[PDB]
């Protein structure tokens, strides 16, 4: 053929469906508003947790005194007087 | 009984390495068949291996370290924000330790006790990111200050070097001493040096409620001197000195 009858359609074929670029804008703005959402409830948590010590890993002691409290240097002095029988 | 040891692999190994090359170096430093070497380098290379091996161990050892926690309770508390610590630090000092050869072969510096130093002011580095407790936090403290003061005053041929390492050694002990007397007032008015019951007798009440004139100034104390320990201003008394 000649030029422009294929220049032509090469444009068309070049350019993009605007269906889909809105449906992305509109897209894109819903989840990026509701990230920031998200980011803005997170900026808000405190440094220190509210339970904090309530955590298992922040106690230590609970379960480790229990099993000392046996040996010699950590007894109440009214243990080893009735131990012997 | 020996499996309680796996949360302290990355710190005995470079330890047990720290005196291997010790031991190379002063055994083969003054052997007359090879007159008398210079294995700075040597060592040096050594020491690098060493921090590259302990580097794997520590990395590797991530579902690990956090076992018997409870034993070890007492004396520190590894977790995700120490293992982080210690894997940069540790990389830290691999790479000072790596770009600092040439200075041992240009100048004509053999002296191996520099890398035995620099490897034992680490592992009292890597003690103190996972203690947690005041007497750990001192000792580890200590550790580094003491090899600093050591190795500031290393080159003794040069004013500024002497000079140096003495100003560094008396405001390091200076801190050290002001860090310690804040330390042994919490102590005295609440017990309790670990820091979990540290931050659980401390959290019951304000001090705008009621005013508790010792752990306010210990806790100032604390901070004085660890604002020395960092070198900020004002507490910036000879640190430019020092660097120079």
């Amino acid at each position: 053929g000649f030029i422009m009858e294929f220049a032509e359609n090469l444009v068309l074929r070049l350019m993009e469906n605007p269906e889909e670029r809105d449906r992305k804008a509109r897209e894109h703005i819903y989840e990026m508003h509701e990230r920031c959402k998200k980011i803005k409830e997170m900026w808000a948590l405190p440094i220190r947790p509210y339970g904090f010590w309530t955590f298992e890993r922040h106690n230590a002691q609970l379960r480790w005194d229990p099993q000392i409290s046996q040996v010699a240097g950590r007894r109440d002095p009214y243990d080893d007087l009735l131990e012997d029988n | 009984m020996f499996n309680l040891f796996l949360a302290v692999f990355p710190e005995i190994f470079i330890i047990n390495a720290t005196f291997i090359l010790l031991i190379h170096g002063v055994v083969f430093s003054t052997s007359k068949k090879y007159d008398y070497p210079p294995l700075a380098s040597n060592v040096g290379w050594l020491g690098l291996l060493s921090v590259l091996i302990t580097l794997l161990l520590l990395a590797a050892g991530a579902p690990l370290l956090t076992i018997a926690h409870l034993f070890w309770n007492n004396l520190f508390r590894r977790d995700n924000f120490t293992y982080f610590c210690q894997i940069f630090l540790l990389l830290s000092t691999a790479g000072t330790i790596s770009m600092c050869f040439d200075f041992f072969d240009q100048e004509r510096f053999d002296a191996f006790e520099f890398i035995v130093l620099i490897l034992l002011s680490t592992c009292g580095m890597l003690f103190m990111i996972s203690a947690y407790d005041l007497i750990a936090m001192y000792l580890a403290i200590e550790l580094q200050s003491l090899c600093f003061y050591v190795i500031a005053a290393s080159k003794r041929k040069s004013e500024f070097s002497t000079e140096a390492g003495l100003k560094y050694l008396i405001l390091g002990a200076f801190s050290s001493g002001i860090l310690l007397f804040g330390c042994s007032m919490i102590y005295g008015s609440t017990g309790a040096t670990h820091f979990d019951q540290l931050a659980k007798i401390l959290t019951g009440y304000e001090i705008t409620g009621a005013r508790s004139s010792g752990i306010f100034m210990g806790i100032l104390f604390i901070a004085v001197g660890f604002l020395f320990k960092i070198t900020a201003v004002p507490f910036h008394m000879w640190a430019p000195d020092i660097y120079e």
